[PDB]
């Protein structure tokens, strides 16, 4: 993505912090919720009827902490993201046809969630940064569509 | 418009607002220049990089329009009828943009109300967002 | 819902197709399926490749429930609530999917009406079909 | 874009029966009255307030055309569109700031307008080589956003 040095520098500073389990696990949680066409992927992990049950639900944790490690690959290869997600667009888009409108519609929850998490620490300028990589991230996932 | 329950949920969130409206919509605005830089076209670079005043009074407007369609779920094309003869009809406002602000939104009210902002706050005031942009967005003549 | 001259052009264009409303819907299904694979998923392989006979009833089904929509525009969430409980609840039917399918329907309505989709019709289906679509993802629960 | 062989020749057969001036005419005037926030880039053509001063206006003809002789060169050089519209995507993303979503959507009026003029002939598999084409330039255009 086009980041700055002082972006660039910002933007893995705040990855420092994030507990993938912790951050993971409220990001697909919430996408669930808002979004519930999407739990049409996840009928293994059982019970989705209500907010309660997903944001306690242990299998939506621990694939949610399995999409913020990839996040995290993500962010350590700023330069190389299409290659990064290469097996991963193949699974989401010949395996899974999901369309690629949700990898935007995750990154944006993912932003809000770390939002919530870091505060006035997450600043117009760090959010403005965020957003370039997690469309980064969408794009490269979308790689195998086009 | 939105279901029993959204209209609880919308109303009862946006009591935890309160007077922060205005500041939090001259916040979700900064945001939204800065994170999708298409959508400055619409204001003067000066107000954008050398003052504030023009994005708090644009800002301080947003809130109250808000607060405004809170108060009126059940009728929002006609309580902001008037915004979006404004919005689309004059100023030509590509859609999209509502779209952006509403996120920008959402992640203000993340920053400011952590303990607040639940899972099912979050889908209500998703869709309250929505239908307001839906009626923003209903007049291009 | 549509303005008044909204309304008057997609009664007058609906009149058009006529009796041609099923196989418009079936033509339209087909178009998606080979533009878009991805709305294939929701579909037995072989009702797509080695058969028509799902389709065209899909496609029927597609038709009517237009036709339906058109004599009840000022109340479509009255007339469509149940396929929004099929669609959005039990299917969980991807929104995308119903502004694709809307493309294909007005590249269907272009290629055998030339002559009645002239531009301000267009853009009067246009809204007609996103006001369905609309209701269609109404209830996800 | 990915397509066959034989996608590729009947994408090819097609462009030669292609009028340019009628069709582009044709799709900037349907983008122009169909999603009338696009009129905020066409000032310059003069009446835009009504579909009759629209289609029959001599500026909107003229520019349409420009922009389908652009498509037409995408449609012959279909194996690097990035670097067909590199400059163009400068033009869009730099200086006119064009949201992208409006390129995708100017490809699906194109794509209606085909189909309104080609009839028949316009099949739906020949469609679904041509929402490739339309998908490769909107993604080529946008380019300089990402
Ligand atoms: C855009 C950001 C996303 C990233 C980084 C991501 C990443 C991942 C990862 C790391 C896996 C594990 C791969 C494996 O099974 O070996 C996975 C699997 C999977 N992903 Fe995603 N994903 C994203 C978005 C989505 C969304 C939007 C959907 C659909 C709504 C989705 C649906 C799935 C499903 C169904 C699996 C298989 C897991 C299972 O079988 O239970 N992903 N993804
Ligand atoms: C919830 C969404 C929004 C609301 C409620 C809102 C509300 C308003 C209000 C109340 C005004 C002032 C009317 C007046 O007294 O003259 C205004 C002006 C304006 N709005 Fe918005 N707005 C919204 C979103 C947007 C978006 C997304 C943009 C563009 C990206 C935008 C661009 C403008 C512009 C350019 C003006 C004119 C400013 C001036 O003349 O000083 N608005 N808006
Ligand atoms: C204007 C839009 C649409 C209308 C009016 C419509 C209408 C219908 C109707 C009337 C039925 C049959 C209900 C019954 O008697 O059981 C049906 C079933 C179905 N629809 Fe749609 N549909 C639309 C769009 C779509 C889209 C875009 C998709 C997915 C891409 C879709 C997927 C399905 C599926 C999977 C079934 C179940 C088929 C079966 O059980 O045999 N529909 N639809
Ligand atoms: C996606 C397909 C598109 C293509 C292939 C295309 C192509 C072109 C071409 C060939 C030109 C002439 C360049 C020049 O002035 O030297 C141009 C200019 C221009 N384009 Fe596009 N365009 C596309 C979409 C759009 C859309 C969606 C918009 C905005 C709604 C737009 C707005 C403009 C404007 C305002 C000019 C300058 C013309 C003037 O000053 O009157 N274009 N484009």
């Amino acid at each position: 993505v086009q980041l700055s040095g002082e972006e660039k520098a910002a933007v893995l500073a705040l990855w420092d912090k994030v507990n993938e389990e912790e951050v993971g696990g409220e990001a697909l949680g919430r996408l669930l919720v808002v979004y519930p066409w999407t739990q049409r992927f996840f009928d293994s992990f059982g019970d989705l009827s209500n907010p309660g049950a997903v944001m306690g639900n242990p299998k939506v944790k621990a694939h949610g902490k399995k999409v913020l490690h990839s996040f995290g690959e993500g962010v350590h290869h700023l330069d190389n993201l299409k290659g990064t997600f290469a097996a991963l667009s193949e699974l989401h888009c010949d395996k899974l046809h999901v369309d690629p409108e949700n990898f935007r519609l995750l990154g944006n929850v993912l932003v809000v969630v770390l939002a919530r998490h870091f505060g006035k620490d997450f600043t117009p300028e760090l959010q403005a940064s965020y957003q370039k990589v997690v469309a980064g991230v969408a794009n490269a996932l979308a790689h195998k569509y086009h | 418009v939105l279901s029993a329950a959204d209209k609880t949920n919308v109303k009862a969130a946006w009591s935890k607002v309160g007077g922060h409206a205005g500041e939090y919509g001259a916040e979700a605005l900064e945001r939204m220049f800065l994170g999708f830089p298409t959508t400055k076209t619409y204001f003067p670079h000066f107000d954008l990089s050398h003052g504030s005043a023009q994005v708090k009074a644009h800002g301080k407007k947003v809130g109250d329009a808000l607060t405004l369609a809170v108060g009126h779920l059940d009728d929002l094309p006609g309580a902001l009828s008037d915004l979006s003869n404004l919005h689309a009809h004059k100023l030509r406002v590509d859609p999209v943009n509502f779209k952006l602000l509403s996120h920008c939104l959402l992640s203000t009210l993340a920053v400011h109300l952590p303990n607040d902002f639940t899972p099912a706050v979050h889908a209500s005031l998703d869709k309250f967002l929505s239908s307001v942009s839906t009626v923003l967005t209903s007049k291009y003549r």
